[PDB]
Formats: structure tokens, C-alpha cells, sequence
């Protein structure tokens, strides 16, 4: 069947697979070929909406000196984007020391929460996302944040693209295109109960219907 | 992508030395002492096998421990665009850099002598400026420098 | 001179001493025949009012492996008995993390803005201090953060005792009477032009008007 | 005050072994082999020249280098106020205890070998749960247990 066609396949993929079909499977199967194969510096990228498919990709996966990033993608920013460079792109004044009941309706009020109380910041609407438009605003005023992540991966594996806001989609299309990183998209169209958390099932479909550059596979299994 | 200069202050016979470097180096002269204390510095800079050991009282110039042990590499990160090796040191690098400072980095060693104890403990810091660095992490034995550079020591003796 | 007098004397003392006086020359060459004569684990603790002066003391003392304190009054708390031991005392909620604009006039509130915004109170009022009630209050609800302090040090030196609260006393004085550990005290009555900042000089006469442990010298040279 | 027990998992030819201690111990038998692998794992957590350097392949149970190493001791607290030596490792210990674990505290070493590598990395850690544990800090070459823990080894022979 297609699950031989993937593995074959280097670049940016779809794989729009129901409930069902073994999503993990076939993320671990990519995951641990592409490891394999490559004989670089470079990691991969692996976001997850839980931390539950976080610890179970972490243990299927094992143990190794390379970095490979495994977890939430609320995650990813704070590690990656938000704490190591907010400094570099606002200035010295704006802190990268946070724990996180003190969620506002703007984003200036965010950042003012995020420097005066040393807390980060939220959203009462929960349609906008602020990690994630501060995070592609840190990663357009600052180089080095740009290098950073051009430098460390060379691949991100991305599932439960349904549930996903306009500031995930922006931040992940950013990446694909400025930053010229691959992109693996694993998503089921008809499993967007999680709605009331402001998931916009538009931009999967869109994707499927549109992209030219993706590659386009489904499992029936 | 490219060494530039290195600056060595009270180790063994060197007391105030700064030298200007390129990718390949060749040192010669008539000392035979300075000469292998220049790799002993570079050894100590970059390999975890000898730095693992402390410094003595006999690395230190005139044997007075009193002093502080400073050796500084410098390199320059000017051509990110077409080398990859600019690339593997950025990924390990992450923070302490600044936009500003985008094509300099500094890597430094210190060490004081404990009386008490008899030990030289050595510490390394990176940073863009030189005025505001930072120690490298690492867990257990291993440190965040040792997955970048590996150091090949090659003598016909020994 | 009583010069020779102090070095001698190990226990609670006083030095009333004015300006001009030269109190770092007395007070350095006190801790450094404590610490020659002293061959156990025990360390010493140096608390002053500006980095100035912390900084001056340090550079003369020098470079040893032994854990002395050198450093403001305000930061002895800070790294020694609120953040390691805040969550001991009240809670696993009570957050370790702080940068310290977000002043306000109540105790209840510094404690809503430490857990909620997560960055170190303060007051508006200047007679009243958060730090110093904050941490005595820690340090009577947690048996290892006393436990810690008294294994920790056996001595501990404060200068310009006359520009201090009343919750530095207090502080100081549960210090030296529950909890057994000696103090050195040098102030100059007549220097109280901080008054501004809450001081109280009744405090420092008080002491030496009615201290009956205590070894009082003064100095004119 | 007074140790209590030690844990050994998958190292050399220990598997699972669980031993009751004391201050004065004295180990004997014919095994002769276990014998001296008790003190080399004795060494490993305390003493800092023989960690300083990692685990082999052939320091892992079966030479099956997919599993970890644990070992893990334990001590006594309660004479605080009778003892000095308490006052000594609780002098360096501030954190790491809570109020309700005030008479219980543990040493913990852990090992996983990396197989790219070859090298195995010794991670220390203490505190008074033994289901949260944390890395005991240190600056170079130097940890925050040397500074507790004197270790003189004794052999007639080398």
C-alpha cells in the first residue's frame, strides 16, 4: 500500500489519514527513517497538541545525543523562539523569566503583563493566540533568532493540523517559506470537535485543496 | 569560518602573549618550550581529555598562584551564507549571541587556584561581547562545546 | 588603642563609630581573623545597604572556596531564605521565580502579585518593609529553611545599623535569640539623613542604651 | 548521621542488589569479583578522580549497553541536633529538603550510554523524595557533593 510511498518520499507531505488509520505508526516509521538516512548536524521537530502523544513518540523513539525536540508546540515556542531571543528583538528591558488567571484582551497588555509582572501573558478570546503572533513577531526582528532555526532543523513534523488557529498556520508558513524548511502535515478533516478552542478546520482543507509544493498521500488502513 | 587571534596570560611561560591566527598555522622558532605550551594552550581550550585534569602549581607563570589564567579564542562568523561549519556552531549556540555582534564570537578559559584544596578548578564562557559572557552548559562530564569540535592530536612519539 | 580590644573578642559586639572613623578597615580585619581562626564549615555573612560598598569588601577579602556572603541586605534574604525555602513555607503554588512599578499598600496583595504575576512585591509606604516580614515569616513556618541557617553560618556583620526598619530588627533579632548565632554591629547614631527610606534610628540607641549581651567600643580615630 | 542501605541495577555483575549498611561495614565471601565491584560502585558515587572519568561498555550488565545504571544511597538525619556532620551536609544541601522528608535524604547516580559516541555520562542527583530528584549544581570540574565527602582509599598493593 501508500505506507511504502512515504517513507520513499523527501520533502514536504500530507498524509490525511482518519481516526483509526495509525497515525503514530507511520510518524514514528518517517521519524526514525529520516534519522537514519541523514548523516548531518541537523534535528528534527516533533509538535503534538498533548503531552500524552509527546511522551509516547519520546519513549517509542529511544535515547540519543543529537537534539531532537519532542513535545506540545505551546512547547516548541517557549524553547526555541520566545525565552532565548525575546531580549535580541525588544530589548534588554523585556524579561525571558516566566511560569507560564491573568489572561487580557490585548496584545499590548500582554506585553505588559509579560514585563511588569514577569508572568506570560494570555488571551480571554479564544479565536487569537498570542504565543504564537509573538513568537513570528520575534522571529522577523531578529537575525539570529533566524539563524538559529535555519542552522538546527532540518525537518518538523506536524499532526492534528485541524486543530489549529490563523497564528499556527502563519507561523508554521513562515517557516516552510522564508526559513525554507520541510514541513510533514499528518491531519484528519473530520475531527474538529475541539472547535471551542478556536480551531479552524479551514486551514487543512485549504491546504489539501490548494498547495502545489505538498505532496499528497491517504491511509485507509 | 575563520580562527582570528588568541590571547594567553599567566600559563606556564606565557605572561602577556596575543597572536593572530588564520585556518592553518605554522609555528616555529628556537624556544622547543613555548612552542609545545602554545598546543598545550590549545589542548586545554578545546579538549575535554586534558582539560578534564586541573591546572597544577607549574601551570601557573612564576609558579605564583596568586595570578589568574586567561586563554581567548576568537573566530569569525562572516560567511554563514556559504560555509556549514558556521552552521554547527550556531546550533549549539543559542542566546548568547546578538544581532549586533552577528559576526564575532568569543570562547574563554579562567581558572584560580584554590589554596585550601591545592586544585585548579577551570571554567569556560562563550559570548558575542567580550564584556558579557556566559558559562556553557552541560550535564554530568559532557559539555555543550564538546558536540562541536573534535580535536585530533597526532605525535610520531608517544 | 581598642582596636586591639575587638580582634580579641568573639561573641556580640558593637563598634559606635562616626564618620571618618574608618569602619571597612575594622570590619575587614575582623573577618578575616574570624575566618583564620575559625577551622570548621562555617561560614560568615556580610550585609551593607549598597553594592558599593559589597563590592569593596569583596576585593579586599580575596578568593576562597568557603561560602561567605557578601552582599546588600536586601539580597541576604532573596538568596538565602525566600527563594529556596518559599515553597516549604506556604506551598508548591508559591513561585521561586522573580526579577525584583507594582507597588501597592497591602502584605495579602505582594503575595497575590508574587503567585499571580510572579515577580517580587513591594510597598508604597516606605515605613513598612515586604522583604524582611516575608522572609521572617518563611523562616517560622519551615524547619529547614532554620536548620539551613544555623548550619550554615556562625557569624554575621552589619554596618549602618542606624538606617534600618523595624522588620530588619526584628529579623536580626530572631536571628541572634532563637536561633543562637553571634552578630557584629557598627553604626554611626548621628548619620540617620536616610530617614526618608523609613529608617528608624531609635532602634541602633535603643540597643545600645539597654543590651546587656552585647560588648559595646567605641572609636575616634 | 548514619547510612542506611545502597541500590546497584545493571552494573558489571550486579543485576538488582539491595544491601542494609551502617557506619562500620565489613563485606566478605568468595566471590571475590563482587567484592571489588561493592567499592569500585562505592567509589563512583563518592569519588570524584574515579567519575571524573565515564562508564565503558563493559561496565554495563551483560555488556548490554541499552540499559541503565542506577545506584542509590540513603541516609539518616534524625540526630541534627546531636551531630555535626548532619550540619555539614546540610550546609550545602538548601532546597533540595522539605519539612516533611526532614530525616531522610538521598544520593542517586544514573548512567546511559551513547551509542554514536561510545561514551557513558554520569548525572548526579539528590533530594529528600525519591521520586524528585534534581541535579546537584557545580561550577567546571567541580561538584557541590566534593565539597562534603572526603574519600581515602587504602591498599596494600597499588
Amino acid at each position: 500500500m501508500s505506507r511504502e510511498q512515504i517513507i520513499k518520499d523527501g520533502g514536504n507531505i500530507l498524509v490525511t489519514a482518519g481516526a483509526g488509520s495509525g497515525k503514530t505508526t507511520i510518524l514514528v516509521s518517517k521519524i526514525e527513517a529520516d534519522l537514519k538516512e541523514n548523516k548531518t548536524h541537523y534535528s528534527i521537530a516533533a509538535v503534538t497538541f498533548t503531552n500524552k502523544a509527546a511522551k509516547e513518540i519520546e519513549g517509542r523513539l529511544g535515547y540519543s545525543s543529537r537534539g531532537n525536540f519532542i513535545g506540545t508546540n505551546d512547547g516548541f515556542v517557549e524553547s526555541e523562539i520566545i525565552r532565548p531571543f525575546i531580549k535580541d528583538a525588544f530589548g534588554n528591558d523585556y524579561p525571558d523569566n516566566f511560569t507560564a488567571d491573568n489572561q487580557f484582551a490585548s496584545y499590548d497588555k500582554g506585553l505588559q503583563v509579560l514585563k511588569y509582572q514577569n508572568i506570560l501573558g494570555t488571551y480571554s478570546n479564544p479565536k487569537k493566540n498570542f504565543k504564537f503572533q509573538l513568537a513570528l513577531d520575534i522571529l522577523k526582528k531578529s537575525l539570529v533568532a533566524r539563524q538559529y532555526i535555519f542552522s538546527k532543523y532540518f525537518k518538523i513534523f506536524i499532526d492534528e493540523y485541524q486543530d489549529s488557529d490563523k497564528d499556527m498556520h502563519n507561523l508554521f508558513m513562515y517557516l516552510k517559506d522564508q526559513l525554507k524548511i520541510k514541513l510533514f502535515i499528518v491531519g484528519d478533516p473530520k475531527q474538529s470537535i475541539y472547535i471551542w478552542r478556536g480551531a479552524e478546520p479551514e486551514n487543512f482543507n485549504g491546504l489539501i485543496e490548494n498547495s502545489t509544493d505538498f505532496n499528497k498521500y491517504h491511509l485507509t488502513s | 569560518m575563520k580562527f582570528s587571534n588568541i590571547t594567553i596570560k599567566n600559563f606556564r611561560n606565557f605572561e602577556k602573549v596575543n597572536i593572530n591566527l588564520d585556518n592553518k598555522n605554522v609555528i616555529f622558532g628556537m624556544n622547543d618550550i613555548g612552542k609545545t605550551n602554545f598546543l598545550y594552550a590549545l589542548r586545554f581550550l578545546l579538549d575535554k581529555e586534558i582539560r578534564k585534569f586541573g591546572f597544577n602549581k607549574s601551570d601557573y607563570h612564576k609558579h605564583d598562584t596568586s595570578k589568574k589564567i586567561e586563554i581567548i579564542l576568537t573566530l569569525d562568523l562572516s560567511n554563514y551564507e556559504k560555509d556549514e561549519d558556521t552552521k554547527k556552531l550556531i546550533s549549539v549556540v543559542k542566546g548568547a549571541r546578538t544581532s549586533a555582534n552577528a559576526d564575532v564570537f568569543y570562547i574563554a578559559l579562567e581558572s584560580k587556584y584554590d589554596d585550601k584544596e591545592l586544585y585548579g578548578n577551570i571554567i569556560l564562557k562563550w559570548g558575542s561581547e567580550l564584556d558579557n559572557l556566559i558559562d556553557i552548559p552541560g550535564r554530568g562530564n559532557i559539555n555543550a562545546l564538546d558536540n562541536v569540535f573534535k580535536v585530533i592530536y597526532i605525535n610520531p612519539l608517544v
